[PDB]
RNA sequence: AAGUGAACAGAAUUAAACAGUUACGAAA
RNA sequence: ACGGAAACUUUCGUAACUGUUUAAUUCUGUUCACUUAUUC
C-alpha cells in the first residue's frame, strides 16, 4: 500500500568541485565567492538544490519526445517524478532528497590535513597582452563522501509499474557520475562517484527487489 | 581594539606601501581558518595549529624587511602567549581584520 | 476517567527547512522569503498549523479505504483524532499541538552565531539560456530542539479504544521523521526527527503504560 | 534625520548608477539582524558584534569604487562613534533605511 | 477631501487592473494602526512610527510600476510634510480610506 | 629584488488572493 | 398632607467544528598565476 523505500548510498568526491553559497555573506573570510558550509559548524556542506535541477536537466534530454522550452513541462514519464506546475492530476513529487552531510571527518584528521577549505590560484589571458585579471578560487577536499538518503514512496495507484521506476532512477545516478556537480565544473572539478547503491525498508510494506 | 588600530598603522613611514596584498596571502590563511574551527570542538583538542600559528612569525618574518616592521608595530608576538583559553583566542581572530581593513582605507 | 496524558518529546531538526511567514508586513527586510519568527524577540519558533495538517494528511492515505475528496470526510478510524466539521455525533478532536520555540538557546551562543536564520541564494535555468532570474530564499539553523508537547485527553465513554489509538500516533510521528516538513522541502530541507519520545501524567487519572 | 537624507544622497555625480541593491547585501545584512536583537536583551552583553560592524565599513571601502563615495558623503563613520547606549544605537539603524529607500527611488 | 476621490482615482490609463488588495497590504497596515493609537498618547511621544511611516512610501515605490503612478497623482509624499498636529493627522488617515473604497467598485 | 585592484547581464516570477453545515433556546 | 405610595428587562451562554503560503527551480555562461632568464 504506502511504504517508504530509502536508498541509501555514499556520494564519494572523485574530484574536489566548487559550488557557489551565498555571495557577500559569510565571517571572516569572504573573498572570491565563499562555499555555503554548515550554520553551527564548519564543516562545508552540499546544498540538495543542485541535485534536483542537476539530474532533471540531464534526464530530460534522453527519455523524452518533444524538445523543452520551461520547467514543469517535459514529456510526461518523469513530469511525476519531481514535480508539474500545470498539471491538475499530481502536484506533490514522490522523489525527496536530503543534505547529504560529509560522514568523512571520523578518519580524515588521521592522514594529517590542514583545512577543509584551500585557495586555488587561477586567472585568465587576454591573448591580446600577458596576465590580465588575476582572479582566484576556493575549492573544497578530495576523495571526500557525503551520506545522501533517498526517501522514495509510492501513492497506492503508483504500483503496476514500480520495477519501470527503479531503472530511471538506477540510470540518472550512474549518468550523474560522468558530469561535472555544482558550478563551475567545466575545468574538471566535479565528477561524483555514487559508492554503496544500496536499498532498504525503513516503514515495512513492500518487498526488496533491488540492491546493486 | 578597533579604536586604537585607526592611528597606530597609519602611522609609519615613506608613502606608497610596496606591501601589496599578494604578499600577505600567507600568514592571513591560517588565522580566518581558527576562529570558524575553534567554536565547534574544545581548544584541547587542536594541539597541532596552535603551536604552528607562531612558527609562521618567526620563520617568514626574516624573509623580508616589510614583515618585520608590522609584526612589532602591532604587537603580534605578544599576543600569542596571553591566549590560552577558547574565549580569548576569538579575540585576538577579531584583531586581524584592523591591519587589513584599515590598510586599504588609505591606499592599498 | 478524564486524564490528560501528555507526549513531552524533542523536535530535532537533522535540515534545516523553511516556513513562509507573513510576506509585505514585517519591517524592510520582507523580501527573500521572510520566515515567520517571535512577535516579540527574533527567536525563530515554527507555526502549529503546518504540524496537524502534514500529520493528517500522511494518516490519510494507508489508514483509510476511501479517495479523500474533501476535507473533514475521510473513513471514520481517524476522524475523531483530528476533528470533523460535517459530522454530528464528535466534534472536538483529542489532540491538540502547540507552537513550539528554539529551546536551544542556552548552548546556542556559546558557539557564537551570526544570526539565527540565514540566507540561501538559488536560481533556476530557462532550458534554453543560462542564468536568469536570481532569486533568494530564507532557511534556518540545523539540529535545533523544539519543546513539543502533545495535549492528549479522553472523552471517559471512549475508554475501549485506548491502546488502539496508541498505535495510531506512534505510527505518525515515526512516518513523518520520513517526509519533509514546512515548505519548500522537495529539494531536501524538511526530514524532522523526534527525539526523546516519552510520557507523562499531569492531571493523574491514567496509569503510565507507554513510553517510547 | 529623514528630511536631509533626501537631498545629500540625490547629489552626487555621474548618472545612471551601476550599484544596485543587492550587491550591497553584506554590509546592510549586519544593522537589520543587530536591531531587533538590541530590543531584547542589554546593551552591554553584546560586545563582539559591535567592534565587528564597523569593520564592514571599512573593509568594503577600498574594494570598489562605489561605496567610498557614499560614507563620506553620509558621514557614517561618524556616527559610529558617538553611539553607546541601547537607545542611541536605535536611532542609527533607523537612519540606515533611508540610504536604501530613497537610493532606488530616482532609478535602482 | 472625499468628492474629488472620485474623479482623480477613476481617470487612470490602460483598464483591466492588475493590482488587487493582497499586495497592497504592507504599506496599508501602518495607516489603520496609527489613527487607533495616536487618540490616548500624545503626538510628541510617538517619533519613531511617524519617520518609518516616509519610508514605506518610498521603498515600495520603485520596485512595482502600479505604485508610482499612484502616489504622484494622489499627492501622498506632499500632505505627509503639512502634517504637524495631531488632529491634523486624523485627518490624512481618513483621506487614504478613500483611495481603496472607490478602487474596488470598478474593479479589484 | 620584478604593474598583481574576479570582469560583465537578469535583483525573485507565472496559478490560486473567505470556500460551507447556520442563527432570541424555555417564564410574565 | 401629591394618580401618588410599593418594583434589577433579570437568570441563561468560548462567534464555534475541519485546513502544510505553497506547487515549478544547478549563483554560474567565457577563463594557462605570467612575458623575459647558461649555480658558475
Amino acid at each position: 500500500t504506502f511504504a517508504k523505500i530509502k536508498f541509501s548510498a555514499q556520494i564519494r568526491l572523485e574530484t574536489g568541485l566548487h559550488i557557489g553559497g551565498s555571495d557577500a555573506f559569510a565571517a571572516i573570510g569572504a573573498i572570491a565567492s565563499p562555499v555555503i558550509k554548515d550554520p553551527i559548524t564548519n564543516i562545508p556542506i552540499i546544498p540538495g538544490s543542485s541535485l534536483k535541477g542537476k539530474m532533471r536537466t540531464l534526464l530530460a534530454k534522453v527519455y523524452n519526445e518533444k524538445v523543452a522550452e520551461k520547467p514543469s513541462d517535459d514529456s510526461d514519464i518523469l513530469s511525476r517524478l519531481f514535480g508539474n506546475s500545470k498539471d491538475k492530476r499530481f502536484k506533490m513529487g514522490r522523489l525527496i532528497f536530503r543534505d547529504a552531510f560529509l560522514s568523512n571527518a571520523d578518519e580524515l584528521d588521521s592522514l594529517g590535513v590542514r583545512s577543509y577549505t584551500e585557495v586555488k590560484f587561477e586567472n585568465t589571458i587576454d591573448r591580446i597582452t600577458a596576465e590580465a585579471n588575476p582572479r582566484q578560487i576556493e575549492r573544497a577536499i578530495r576523495n571526500s563522501t557525503f551520506d545522501f538518503e533517498l526517501i522514495y514512496e509510492i501513492t497506492d495507484e503508483n504500483e503496476n509499474q514500480v520495477e519501470e521506476d527503479f531503472k530511471v532512477i538506477r540510470d540518472g545516478l550512474k549518468l550523474l557520475e560522468l558530469d561535472y556537480l555544482g558550478g563551475s565544473g567545466s575545468r574538471g572539478y566535479g565528477k561524483v562517484a555514487f559508492e554503496k547503491l544500496k536499498a532498504t525498508t525503513v516503514f515495512g510494506n513492500y518487498d526488496v527487489k533491488t540492491l546493486n | 581594539k578597533a579604536e586604537r588600530a585607526i592611528s597606530l598603522l597609519e602611522k609609519d613611514n615613506k608613502g606608497n606601501y610596496l606591501l601589496t596584498t599578494s604578499q600577505i596571502r600567507k600568514l592571513l590563511s591560517l588565522c580566518s581558518s581558527l576562529y570558524d574551527r575553534s567554536k565547534e570542538r574544545k581548544f584541547d583538542e587542536l594541539i597541532n595549529d596552535v603551536s604552528y600559528l607562531r612558527v609562521q612569525f618567526v620563520y617568514q618574518a626574516g624573509r623580508e624587511i616589510a614583515v618585520k616592521d608590522l609584526i612589532e608595530k602591532a604587537q603580534i608576538l605578544e599576543a600569542l602567549k596571553e591566549i590560552k583559553d577558547r574565549e580569548t583566542l576569538q579575540r585576538f581572530c577579531r584583531y586581524m581584520e584592523a591591519l587589513v581593513a584599515y590598510f586599504k582605507f588609505y591606499g592599498g
